């Protein structure tokens, strides 16, 4: 966010694309676990119990 | 064999070994103790 920088543009371009992929994957995984309700079984084994 | 002297004593000894735990102990000894795959389920980490 400072004036015009030839290098700052590529930094904020790669960074913007990176954070875009990150937030997209976050939303996608959140929908994946609000849609897929798979009952996880805790500590079935006796030794871990 | 039918009518053998060892029939009933072995029939009782099997139950005696099962109730004592020696049968399960031998099972674990020759299956898991000598088993090549030692990590078994205690170290699998139960990925979740």
């Amino acid at each position: 966010i400072s004036p015009r920088s030839l290098s700052g543009r590529i930094v904020g371009g790669v960074w913007w694309f990176f954070t875009l992929i990150i937030i997209s994957s976050y939303t996608a995984n959140l929908a994946a676990f609000l849609t897929v309700e798979r009952m996880v079984s805790p500590i079935e084994s006796a030794e871990d119990l | 064999p039918k009518g053998s002297s060892l029939g009933t004593p072995v029939n009782l000894a099997v139950l005696k070994l099962s109730e004592q735990g020696l049968l399960d102990k031998l099972k674990n000894k020759w299956w898991y103790d000598k088993g090549e795959c030692g990590a078994k389920d205690s170290g699998s980490k139960e990925k979740t």
